[PDB]
């Protein structure tokens, strides 16, 4: 199951 | 930053002259991932070759498994030509049936 | 007895030529079950329509988030727009015999170069550069590792857990390698042995040249683990030797798939 990123390097 | 692609030429099962077989190159190690990869019979491009999708190891470096099927025969000469921007020309690395 | 999970995510801008690739490839243990990829196993296919409505919103997303990293990237590094780049990251989680976590992974690169890593203790980073430290310390405050561990620690895990279990009739299982030595002589006095293992899962494997009982660690060439292009694997070990004195070498096979590690030696008919 995919993990979702919300933040950018 | 830039990596050079690593090339091998192989068979699925060993090479046995009249049994149907499958030719791989895989290619591996590179970077950028922008790449070209033709299969070769006696120097000639063949066109019913199939290949992974785009993925990469550990290392971070790209690869892709290049495959088409064949029967081997004695006289037949088998390639792969890999295309790289870390390649000043295209690099033809040639099927040895023991390799 | 131990699995892992692991997901392989690349982001690669294409200035001038069309939308970023974005790709994203699941893996358990050696085996591949899932590919998102914005260009395009049976026991995956099983699952209802709400996992793949989900995990595919999640990547759409996910892309989102790269292309803001990629152009946040340019602007740490001063690069123009201009050049191609790529940003790639791997996560996933390893558990024991007993499903239990052993250990968490999420790591950055940026441009094939380490960038920044989720450190073991899934709660601090490790940056490469200044740039890092500035993802860093944005990262710190915004609590990034908490979110990240939270991911590891259950749903990584959980669903690990329930791929082993939906797939086990493929996944817990190895397979073994089917063997053989092959001679071929460079000159008069010196030949060569090669070692081959073929059609064997997962990957792992070990191959060493003996003489005498001493691993010819140093005059062994070891060709990189390669796939067969049916979901198993292949590997070779060469060693040269001197024509007569072959029945001093030994190849030593070692494979999970493998009853007990192999000791096979070269031959004809």
């Amino acid at each position: 199951f995919l993990r979702g990123r919300a933040y950018g390097l | 930053i830039q990596r050079t692609p690593k090339i091998q030429v192989y068979s699925r099962h060993p090479a046995e002259n009249g049994k149907s077989n499958f030719l791989n190159c895989y290619v591996s190690g590179f970077h950028p991932s922008d790449i070209e990869v033709d299969l070769l019979k006696n120097g000639e491009r063949i066109e019913k070759v199939e290949h992974s999708d785009l993925s990469f190891s550990k290392d971070w470096s790209f690869y892709l498994l290049y495959y088409t099927e064949f029967t081997p025969t004695e006289k037949d000469e088998y390639a792969c030509r890999v295309n790289h921007v870390t390649l000043s020309q295209p690099k033809i690395v040639k099927w040895d049936r023991d390799m | 007895g131990s699995h892992s999970m692991r997901y392989f995510d690349t982001a690669m801008s294409r200035p001038g030529r069309g939308e970023p690739r974005f790709i994203s490839v699941g893996y358990v243990d050696d085996t591949q079950f899932v590919r998102f990829d914005s260009d395009a196993a049976p026991w995956i296919e099983q699952e209802g329509p709400e996992y793949w409505d989900r995990n595919t919103q999640i990547f759409k997303t996910n892309t989102q988030t790269d292309r803001e990293s990629l152009r946040n990237l340019r602007g740490y590094y001063n690069q123009s727009e201009a050049g191609s780049h790529t940003l790639q990251s791997m996560y996933g989680c390893d558990v024991g015999p007993d499903g239990r976590l052993l250990r968490g992974h999420n790591q950055y690169a940026y441009d094939g170069k380490d960038y920044i890593a989720l450190n073991e203790d899934l709660r601090s980073w490790t940056a490469a550069d200044t740039a890092a430290q500035i993802t860093q310390r944005k990262w710190e405050a915004a609590r990034v590792a908490e979110q990240d561990r939270a991911y590891l620690e259950g749903t990584c895990v959980e669903w690990l857990r329930r791929y082993l279990e939906n797939g086990k009739d493929t996944l817990e299982r190895a397979d073994p390698p089917k063997t053989h030595v092959t001679h071929h002589p460079i000159s008069d006095h010196e030949a060569t042995l090669r070692c081959w293992a073929l059609g064997f899962y997962p990957a792992e494997i070990t191959l060493t040249w003996q003489r005498d009982g001493e691993d010819q660690t140093q005059d062994t060439e070891l060709v990189e683990t390669r796939p067969a292009g049916d979901r198993t694997f292949q590997k070779w070990a060469a060693v040269v030797v001197p024509s007569g004195e072959e029945q001093r070498y030994t190849c030593h096979v070692q494979h999970e798939g493998l009853p007990k590690p192999l000791t096979l030696r070269w031959e004809p008919s």
